């Protein structure tokens, strides 16, 4: 008899959709539910210029408002039945309007089987087309999202003090670790791993007809990059694939990001059992990063994304704050989604058939 | 970088065109309009009324993909837009039946129409040089001279199957003499839109405007606009015999040739190859064949919907891709 | 219900090739592959429109709400 | 400097709700128990919970 | 006889990673393919009223046709005929009335019948259509049911197209929501010119081990060519050996891997991509009847369609499992606010 | 004269020419790739790249970054006049082959 | 059957481990100031940091 | 106004208020309404 109980105003429940073109601290809200979920704003010296136009635009145009509350409490004046743009002209300094949900508003976001404290995070809003609560996929792992038509809940705080607590000690950028073990739980995911193994594979050598496009796809145009001198020269000017992840950690001299970790990845081969460096392996294996420069190893699940204490974004988080780790996660999440669609990756029936020798060893053994 | 490309049994390399000044130390291959005028040329395989096949050599994948991309959307065409219904008492719903009138192709020049301004009221957007009006009016009637047995709905029913030929164009407004030389008909009149029974009737009127293929699929002037790179089979270690005849039976029959009363095999008419790399899994033919395709050659193939000739669509696409380049250089850059 | 006017993928008009297909099935007896090959369609797309299609409007018009 | 900075920030901050955190850190791995019968014995000598 | 009444669509599928809106259990869709009739559906709902004969020899009559200053009729009445019922063919948007019902206001209790004039009082109480998108009136039917009592059944149909939020199955349990409707000038085009209809993420196969779906394309793509619908029956069907023989002498790959020329850049794709047709099917559970929101007060403003059926998944509530999550944050001023 | 067709973003361009960025409304991958190829054939340009930031809009952000003594507002004009010259070369060769056959 | 017991153990464990917080003297106590542990974990270190 | 249609014989009939709702030709107890004679607008997209 310890069931759900309470009924809370100003909430919605809608299905979820994929979107890695969105930042990790943002959930895109459609304009059909960001028209009835209002936010009460008191008018002051610093919002009189905006709230007049906001009242004039009305309840049907999206940058608008639905209700109005007078200072001496006349009534709760709705902006639908009469009382046109002259009502925005008086606007006494204690009036409370109920504006629409706009871009940048703090909103908390939930999934109904709440297991632990990473099931209720808090995001920024963004007003979009078609009617679904789409979100990024680096942030869907703490919600345990496996999308397939699942629904999620959305609540807006209605005061100035609870809105400050959702974004400071409850927001996404301040909760990059699970408290169960200290490991990062909210990091890179499925298609962001195989899009990183194919760039940082050793058989990848790029060119300025490709490398420039690779740097432009990860920062949607506007970012100043310093192109390093190439790893291959005078026969063919060729840039390796490990100089792309070396560049998205630290684009230019203006970013202070210096990363100096080294740890082994997933499935690993001992080099010769005599070579004292751990990175002389038969495969790529052991990863060296010295001064935001990858010297060896691929970017798989262990090094890049969810897992142990030796991640890259964990190092950016401990050394250079949460905002830079969020920027690097956004940059790789909108690099991989553009690259892997234009490289090509498929499975088929050809990659599962035994080639008539396993059919001999299976009959033998 | 390392020309005509390699087809491998598990991958394909040499994808990027990379002919820019900065691939190597020597600044090779600048823009040089007089060099591109010398290198580029066009062959033509065939020209039909609704099908065109032609070839472009020495040209990038980028600005030849651009032509393929804006053959579909940016070249405008006309289609049925607004359908007004009277007494639709058939079995097909009036959203389904209106969706099928939009998808029939119309045979008229889209240069005789002007774009609709979407800021005017509903009684002022549609004028004489803007709208093509069609009318369907079919009532089904039982045939009194019925045969000896009930066999098919074609017999014993007057006009139970409507067709695209029953969309009659109406001379609208004032300019009824401009379309008197070429009245608009559907491109193929045998389109089964509905089936009727006696007692049923369809009476409607359709307004047809101009649109691009990026807004909706029905305005796309071309059915299939695509290309293919020219394949190539470099056969070294020229060995002959029974294995050369097994080499023939893999491929399509008219793409390599055994010499009749003479020496070993060769390659004739490599244009007809659909590359399936079926000779790269044998272990008999390992260092004796080399599949590939030349990156600079393109075989443009266009089959239009029926509105216009397919040799006009390519010229209009080159004109459209030119006109959006000079429109951008004559605009001021606002900070 | 009825054959679609255009094919879904590329957009070739295949709505005019259903009555001719039924005429080639019953008289001039051929298998569906060759009779669908000497009719137009070359790719396996736009061939799927005529091959895998059920004709429900002939079964719907037996329940006419008119006179009968 | 790096060692003292990483040790000084590592202390438990006052006002933390660490009793509520320790209750969710145990019950949340509890909700993914598949069967997996093990044994503190040899060849299936005991069945332990 | 499932082949006489099928429920689904034969799509064409490029199994590849594309555009990034397909990460887990998410399909991307083609614009200019759903514009040509892929996945269109319609929803038909019944609204029934009964006209009760009360105890003191009176009825509840239907009526209407009221006008006001050249409005013929008013905005709330322009879906009704002279009888008072919705006519066939019109559309019904929000609060416009489609059945105008009026009940007597004095015949609630039983004033045992006198011959005094009291029957000239009618309190109207019609039914009012409400919803996000408008509908259409296709049938309205009068009935005279068992105890001589008038019955009105009206049907409302609504045309729907596939959008972001609508889920699709794959006849193997590969269900997934729609991610994005992509343009037709995208979606790599396999030089003959077959643009894919639905692109599927190739990561759903190792964690789920549905390799029989991989046999659906090979026995499907080689089934379209020589005009024979194939058999995929259990413990038999079409053998994989002689279906790749039909596919290899038509000019295709034996394993279904075609080489795609990319759509946004025009160059080739560095891996061969498994292409072919899959029988897809559109389910229930669309987004248009699941978007539910609430501002303040009862009778929430964004109300979904009332078809739950033993599926009460909480709703717009804040349970004790969610109360325990914000204690771990330590936010004390959000507890009082929520 | 339209002033909303092409812009120049504020907190992305460096001083005195070099390393500039532009924003074009109502544009898809077509002229983006066609303009990325022509500017890359300029020996005074390092970094020319386009991107569509979000697919449900009509925006294209292009970035042009040069070596020296060539402003990126001038390498955009030089890389756009040459596309007109390419379109003049293409349609003149295609017309005479339809004509002469 | 796991959905019926999706939160039964973590909610019952939440009953006692709820009103425990670290005070400003680095001691974790209950709500009635009854002290339960003099320093958290024996050393007072935040397991998140 | 042409308000009724039988569901068996499909006979166009129209009776006024409270006039024993049935068919005068066969006797069928349910009656359908005809499609209206006004103009309805649709969009071919
Ligand atoms: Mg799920
Ligand atoms: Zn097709
Ligand atoms: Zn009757």
């Amino acid at each position: 008899g310890n069931l759900s109980g309470k009924r809370v105003d100003f909430s919605g429940r809608t299905v979820i959709s994929p979107d890695p073109n969105l930042s990790i601290d943002e959930v895109a809200v459609p304009d059909r539910v960001a028209k009835v979920l209002t936010y009460p704003e008191k008018v002051t010296r610093y919002n009189r210029h905006k709230l007049q136009e906001l009242i004039v635009n009305g309840p049907n145009v999206h940058p608008g408002a639905n209700y109005l509350l007078k200072r001496n409490e006349d009534a709760r004046r709705n902006l639908r039945y009469g009382d046109r743009m002259k009502l925005a002209k008086n606007l006494q300094i204690g009036d409370v309007v109920e504006r629409h949900l706009e871009d940048g508003d703090v909103v908390l976001f939930n999934r109904q089987p709440s297991l632990h404290r990473l099931s209720i995070l808090s995001h920024y809003a963004k007003i979009r087309p078609w009617r679904t609560f789409r979100l990024n996929e680096c942030v869907c792992t703490p919600y345990n999202a496996d999308f397939d038509g699942d629904e999620m809940n959305l609540h807006v705080p209605q005061t100035e003090e609870a809105r400050a607590e959702a974004i400071n000690l409850m927001g996404v950028k301040n909760n990059l670790l699970t408290p169960k073990s200290g490991e990062p739980i909210i990091a890179a995911t499925q298609d962001f791993i195989t899009g990183s193994y194919l760039i940082s594979h050793k058989d990848s050598f790029y060119d300025r007809a490709t490398l420039t496009q690779l740097l432009s796809m990860m920062s949607d145009g506007i970012e100043h990059f310093d192109i390093p001198p190439p790893a291959i020269m005078k026969p063919y000017y060729l840039w390796t694939g490990k100089q792309v992840f070396s560049l998205l950690i630290k684009p230019n001299h203006n970013s202070p990001v210096v990363i100096n970790l080294d740890a082994k990845n997933k499935v690993f081969v001992p080099p010769k059992s005599k070579s004292l460096p751990n990175e002389m392996s038969q495969n790529d294996g052991f990863v060296i990063i010295r001064g935001s420069q990858i010297l060896s190893g691929v970017m798989d699940k262990s090094v890049l994304g969810d897992g142990k204490k030796h991640s890259v974004f964990y190092t950016i988080l401990r050394d250079y704050g949460p905002q830079e780790a969020a920027n690097a996660m956004n940059r790789m999440a909108k690099l991989c989604a553009r690259f892997l669609g234009n490289r090509g990756f498929s499975i088929g029936i050809n990659d599962v058939t035994p080639a008539d020798d396993l059919k001999q060893k299976k009959e033998e053994l | 970088m390392s020309n005509i490309v390699g087809i491998e049994y598990n991958r394909v390399t040499n994808t990027t065109s990379t002919d820019f000044p900065g691939f190597s130390k020597d600044a090779e291959n600048e823009w040089n309009v007089e060099k591109f005028k010398k290198d580029f040329e066009v062959n033509i395989s065939s020209l039909d009324a609704r099908e065109a096949n032609f070839d472009l050599i020495n040209i990038d994948t980028s600005i030849a993909n651009a032509f393929r991309r804006i053959m579909i959307s940016e070249v405008p065409s006309v289609a049925a837009e607004y359908v007004y219904f009277f007494n639709n008492t058939s079995v097909i719903q009036d959203e389904v039946l209106a969706h099928r009138i939009g998808l029939v192709p119309l045979k008229v020049d889209p240069d005789m129409l002007t774009w609709v301004d979407s800021n005017l009221p509903d009684d002022e957007k549609f004028t004489d040089e803007n709208t093509i009006v069609l009318s369907l009016n079919v009532k089904c009637t039982r045939n009194p001279d019925a045969p000896k047995g009930s066999t098919d709905p074609k017999e014993l029913y007057n006009n139970a199957h409507v067709y695209a030929r029953d969309l009659k164009f109406e001379p609208q407004g004032r300019q009824s003499t401009t379309f008197a030389d070429c009245p608009v008909v559907p491109a193929d009149p045998d389109i089964l839109l509905a089936k009727l029974r006696p007692g049923q009737e369809i009476s409607l009127k359709a307004h047809c405007i101009l649109g691009i293929g990026g807004d909706h699929a029905k305005f796309s002037p071309v059915s299939t606009a695509s290309y293919r790179l020219l394949p190539q089979i470099n056969i070294l270690q020229p060995i002959k015999g029974e294995s050369a005849r097994r080499f023939q039976k893999c491929f399509p029959p008219g793409v390599i040739g055994i010499d009749e009363g003479s020496d070993e095999a060769y390659v004739k008419d490599a244009r007809k190859d659909t590359v399936s790399r079926e000779v790269l899994r044998y272990e008999e033919f390992a260092d004796k064949v080399k599949l590939g395709r030349v990156r600079n050659h393109f075989i443009f193939n266009v089959e239009s919907a029926g509105a216009m000739t397919p040799e006009e669509i390519f010229f209009k696409s080159v004109r459209i891709l030119k006109n959006k380049a000079e429109y951008l250089k004559n605009c001021p850059i606002t900070q | 219900m009825i054959v679609p006017v255009r094919c879904f993928s590329c957009g070739k008009v295949v709505g005019d090739k259903w009555e001719s297909y039924l005429n080639l099935l019953q008289e001039d007896e051929l298998d569906e592959g060759t009779a669908l090959s000497r009719l137009g369609l070359k790719r396996y797309c736009c061939r799927r429109m005529i091959l895998t299609h059920v004709d429900l409007i002939e079964k719907f018009l037996r329940y006419n709400p008119l006179e009968k | 400097e790096i060692a003292l900075f990483k040790y000084r920030k590592a202390r438990l901050e006052p006002g933390t709700a660490i009793g509520a955190i320790g209750a969710q850190s145990i019950g949340e791995p509890g909700t993914q128990m598949t069967l997996k019968t093990f044994h503190f014995a040899g060849v299936a000598s005991m069945n332990v919970t | 006889d499932y082949d006489k009444l099928p429920a689904g669509q034969n799509a064409t599928v490029a199994v590849m990673s594309y555009s990034g809106y397909d990460i887990e259990d998410a399909l991307v869709l083609n614009k200019s393919s759903i514009d040509r009739g892929f996945g269109r559906c319609e929803t038909r709902r019944k609204t029934t009223t009964v006209l009760k004969r009360y105890a003191n020899h009176t009825q509840d009559i239907i009526g209407g046709m009221r006008v006001d200053e050249n409005g013929d009729p008013i905005w709330q009445h322009q879906s009704l005929g002279p009888d008072g019922l919705g006519e066939v063919g019109m559309k019904v948007q929000s609060g416009q009335i489609y059945i105008n019902k009026s009940v007597p206001t004095n015949s609630a209790d039983a004033p045992n019948p006198n011959n005094v004039n009291v029957q000239t009082q009618y309190r109207e109480a019609p039914v009012i259509y409400r919803g996000p998108e408008p509908s259409h009136i296709d049938q309205v039917m009068m009935s005279v049911s068992d105890n001589d009592q008038a019955l009105i059944k009206v049907l409302l149909r609504q045309n729907r197209r596939p959008e972001l939020g609508d889920k699709f199955s794959s006849r193997h349990g590969q269900k997934g929501v729609c991610g994005i409707i992509v343009k037709q000038e995208d979606m790599p085009f396999n030089d003959q010119g077959i643009v894919p209809d639905i692109i599927m993420n190739p990561h759903g196969f190792p964690s789920r081990m549905t390799v029989g779906k991989m046999i659906e394309l090979i026995s499907g793509k080689a089934g379209v060519l020589n005009g024979t619908l194939e058999y995929g029956t259990c413990f038999g069907g079409s053998k994989l050996e002689d279906m790749s023989k039909i596919l290899v002498d038509q000019g295709f790959n034996y394993s279904g891997k075609d080489m795609l020329y990319s759509g946004i850049t025009g160059e080739c794709l560095q891996a061969y991509i498994f292409f072919g047709p899959i029988y897809y099917q559109k389910l229930k559970h669309m987004v248009l009847d699941k978007m539910h929101a609430r501002a303040r007060g009862p009778r929430a403003v964004l109300t979904r369609q009332p078809t739950e059926g033993r599926s009460r998944d909480g709703g717009l509530r804040l349970g004790e499992m969610e109360r325990d999550c914000v204690i771990a944050y330590g936010a004390s001023q959000l507890l009082l606010e929520r | 004269p339209d002033r909303e067709k092409i812009k120049l973003l504020t907190q992305a361009t460096s001083e005195d020419g070099t390393s500039a960025s532009f924003q074009i409304v109502e544009e898809d991958h077509t002229l983006g790739n066609a303009l990325r190829y022509v500017i890359m054939k300029n020996p005074d340009v390092e970094f020319c790249g386009y991107s569509i930031p979000h697919p449900s809009e009509n925006l294209l952000n292009i970035r042009i970054q040069t070596y020296g003594e060539t402003t990126a507002v001038d390498a955009l004009q030089k890389g756009l006049k040459d596309l007109m010259d390419l379109c003049d070369v293409v349609e003149s060769k295609f017309t005479e082959k339809i004509k002469s056959m | 059957v796991k959905t019926a017991e999706t939160g039964y153990m973590s909610r019952r464990l939440m009953k006692s481990l709820e009103d425990l917080s670290c005070q400003y003297d680095n001691t974790v106590r209950t709500s009635a100031n009854g002290i339960v542990q003099f320093t958290y974990g024996g050393d007072g270190l935040d397991p998140l940091e | 106004t042409l308000k009724y249609i039988c569901a068996e014989c499909s006979s166009k009939l129209s009776l006024s208020r409270t006039d024993a709702v049935r068919c005068k030709d066969c006797g069928h107890r349910i009656l359908l309404k005809a499609r209206t004679k006004r103009l309805v607008q649709f969009e071919a997209r």
